[PDB]
């Protein structure tokens, strides 16, 4: 398990020999495989709990929920796993799982069936420092979902709005990390993003194409970028439409790639993303994209380096 | 072969009490205890001529009944003249009819009866076949009427044929034909027809019933020079040619039968001129060929693309082709069994579920433990509508497992409601659970059940 190595690599608090994450931790661990300066674990004070309650009431409920919280928050190891699953395979039919712990058939769950809900979805360093064992600490998600006292209930609508917003936050946050703060990703910066988790055997051609063959164009905007990200999640219908092009002994040119996208996702990509993806992965230069390899990088980036 | 064996095939031999077609209580080989309504009088009546168990060799009951049937025949002024004139065998057929409806009902076939007394065998057989009696139970009646018409047990020797080793050997050989031979070799093996248009020449054809026999695991008889080989509303007439299945159509149907629809949508929208999902005659050919990996006949090609061959096929329209074809093939496969009043045995429905898992008799071995009551076509097709979503259903089953909920009947019935939007009857669950729990607790072997159901669904493998 690489996820226990990720959690432990970025966790910043110990309580009772049980380790915790702060939303600032959780974000960093999603977009980075290791950080240049490791974090300082500190024993969980009693101010933090006082702060974990403060941040809930002052923090954006939108797609900034984790950036606003920041260091005011708590995420158990079981929660962290749960959150990672939302981001690396957002389609584990959370709806049917939500509907099985459904109470009184109203499509909402009570705090009691929470721990199960994380457990069934997220499942199938630090041996005992990291395990499924139950907690006595009130974490940020629990306070937000079902209220401080725990007496609120969580409707599936609110829980879909929470997964979408969580995805949207990483996309918005990775945009700026890789755009160096400018409001427009460069074609070259989009490539660095796409190939951040790619460490396969052809990274010398990918990267050589980035440097030589792709350095001028119309830059990539946030909504142009998000729309690529929202495509990478639908890739399995893409993978199928790709296979059918191989079994047709058909080279995948641009016009084919544009088609496979509209069938997989119903939307079309910016011209500058299409051009970047082709210039990188058109290895031969025959204007024919190596889809099997482009498809492998997508899986590296979706899996975020946890083997998902 | 005798009346006992005859009447053991027409009236099945039941060990435990039941009710015949009318209300009355009955046990044995069609032996009526009493016409009272109380089950308790039946048990106590049953024991008055057995002596206190509701159970095999205690088939003296059939023997005393026949003796009463013979006797009641002989004091009856209309049955007696005929019976005395018939030989050993035709007498058995008449005792058989008396068994089925009693002497008063039999004695009401006064012309047929009068024919059998004047030894007009073909007449009485033509006339008897015309009656409600035959209409209600046409298979029993044809054996009885043959036995009347010919004087011989030949009607029953054919059905008396239940030996497992010689018969399994041909099952095993044939299964390998389906699984490993080329389509040309398969089609030629199971097709039963030949059509001779001298203009051109002789071509082999398949009847629908042949076609389903092709693809379902577990030989020319007729020539055609406007017959109907398929039911009134049957997808096979779109093929043209009376409901027969040519070779090209065999290729095409087996492709579209066992492809999930998402794949056809993606295939349509990929090679479509505008990607909306509407594919022309020529673009259709690469689609169905591509799909084959993972020469359509001139009747179908006009049915989809119009007689000019220039129309176009909607993924919506085709998807209903597939949905319709899958139905009739399920119908045909359902009737390849024993549809007594439109219900097949519990033990046979179990044979549909495992028809594509090969040597899985070991599972069915423990399935006949519990067992009674047939299963309607609608019960079955609902399960097969459930299997359409098996990849979504396997998701749910694993969750209910990890959350600790048990995988008993309510869970399965709930899962079929939630992810498959269909209601699984109670009885088909008992059949499905008896087969796949495998441990005796009412809990499914979810990982195993999902494996075999993935092969039933697509008629494929693993």
């Amino acid at each position: 398990s690489l996820r226990k190595q990720r959690f432990m690599q970025f966790s910043s608090l110990e309580h009772e020999g049980e380790y915790y994450m702060t939303p600032r931790d959780f974000l960093f661990s999603v977009m980075f495989e290791q950080m240049e300066r490791k974090t300082s674990v500190k024993k969980l004070t009693k101010k933090d709990i006082e702060d974990t309650l403060s941040g809930i009431q002052t923090a954006g409920c939108g797609s900034t929920f984790f950036r606003d919280l920041g260091d005011k928050g708590l995420i158990s190891y079981t929660e962290y796993l749960f959150l990672l699953t939302i981001l690396t395979k957002p389609h584990s039919g959370f709806h049917v799982a939500f509907k099985m712990l459904d109470t009184d058939g109203n499509e909402m769950i009570e705090k009691r069936e929470f721990f199960k809900l994380q457990k069934i979805i997220s499942k199938q360093t630090g041996y005992q420092e990291a395990i499924v064992k139950e907690p006595e600490i009130n974490t940020t998600l629990q306070m937000r979902f079902f209220g401080k006292r725990g007496q609120r209930k969580l409707h599936y609508k609110e829980f879909r709005r929470f997964m979408e917003n969580l995805q949207t936050e990483i996309q918005e946050m990775e945009f700026l990390q890789f755009s160096k703060g400018l409001s427009f990703m460069r074609k070259e910066d989009f490539a660095e993003w796409l190939l951040f988790f790619t460490n396969t055997e052809n990274k010398d051609i990918y990267w050589k194409n980035v440097r030589e063959k792709l350095s001028a164009g119309e830059s990539i905007s946030l909504d142009e970028f998000k729309s690529f990200c929202h495509f990478t999640t639908h890739l399995e219908d893409f993978a199928i439409a790709m296979q059918m092009f191989s079994l047709a002994h058909r080279p995948v040119r641009l016009a084919e790639f544009k088609r496979a996208v509209k069938v997989a996702t119903g939307q079309e990509l910016s011209n500058n993303i299409l051009d970047t993806v082709f210039k990188i992965f058109d290895l031969d230069g025959d204007e024919c994209l190596s889809h099997e390899e482009f498809l492998g990088v997508l899986k590296n980036r979706m899996h975020r380096g946890l083997w998902v | 072969m005798n009346i006992f064996e005859m009447l053991r095939i027409d009236e099945g031999l039941r060990l435990k009490i039941y009710k015949d077609t009318e209300g009355y209580y009955t046990i044995g080989i069609g032996h009526l205890l009493t016409k009272s309504p109380s089950l308790n009088a039946a048990k106590s009546e049953l024991d008055k001529a057995i002596g206190n168990t509701n159970g095999d060799e205690a088939e003296k009951l059939f023997n005393q009944d026949v003796d009463a049937a013979v006797r009641g025949i002989l004091r009856n002024a209309k049955l007696k003249p005929v019976y005395d004139s018939l030989d050993a065998v035709r007498r058995a057929a008449l005792i058989n009819m008396v068994f089925q409806m009693g002497e008063t009902g039999v004695a009401g076939f006064t012309n047929s009866l009068r024919m059998l007394q004047q030894k007009r065998w073909d007449e009485a057989a033509v006339n008897l076949a015309k009656s409600r009696w035959y209409n209600q139970t046409p298979n029993r009646a044809k054996r009885v009427i043959t036995t009347f018409r010919t004087g011989t047990w030949d009607a029953y020797h054919m059905e008396e044929k239940k030996s497992g080793f010689r018969d399994r050997k041909v099952m095993e050989y044939e299964n390998r034909i389906r699984a490993y031979s080329t389509p040309d070799k398969i089609f030629r093996y199971f097709a039963t027809l030949k059509v001779i248009s001298e203009p051109g020449e002789a071509e082999v054809f398949m009847t629908p019933e042949d076609f389903v026999r092709s693809i379902t695991p577990n030989q020319y008889i007729i020539k055609r020079f406007r017959e109907k080989f398929a039911d009134e509303g049957s997808i096979f007439y779109t093929l043209g040619e009376c409901g027969l299945i040519s070779f090209s159509d065999y290729i095409f149907l087996t492709t579209v039968l066992s492809t999930p629809q998402r794949n056809f949508e993606i295939a349509f929208k990929m090679f479509d001129l505008n990607g909306d999902g509407e594919v022309d005659m020529e673009e259709f050919e690469q689609v169905q060929s591509i799909i084959r990996s993972q020469g359509l006949c001139s009747a179908l090609t006009t049915y989809f693309f119009g007689a000019d061959l220039k129309g176009k096929l909607t993924i919506k329209n085709f998807l209903e082709f597939q949905r319709k074809l899958q139905h009739d093939v399920l119908k045909l496969e359902f009737e390849r069994h024993d549809p007594v009043d439109g219900r097949i045995t519990e033990r046979q429905f179990g044979g549909m579920l495992l028809a594509y898992s090969g040597v899985q008799s070991k599972k069915l071995t423990a399935m006949q433990r519990q067992l009674g009551k047939g299963l309607t076509f609608q019960e079955v097709e609902n399960f097969f509508t459930f299997l359409k979503n098996i990849n979504d259903v396997d998701t749910a089953l694993s969750f209910y497992h990890m959350a600790g909920a048990s995988l008993d009947k309510v869970t399965m019935q709930q899962v079929a409601r939630t992810v498959a939007k269909v209601e699984l009857s109670d009885h088909v669950c008992d059949v499905v659970f008896a087969l796949f729990d495998c441990d005796g607790n009412g809990e499914l072997s979810n990982k195993e059940f999902v494996s075999i159901m993935k092969q039933r669904l697509m008629r494929g493998g693993s």
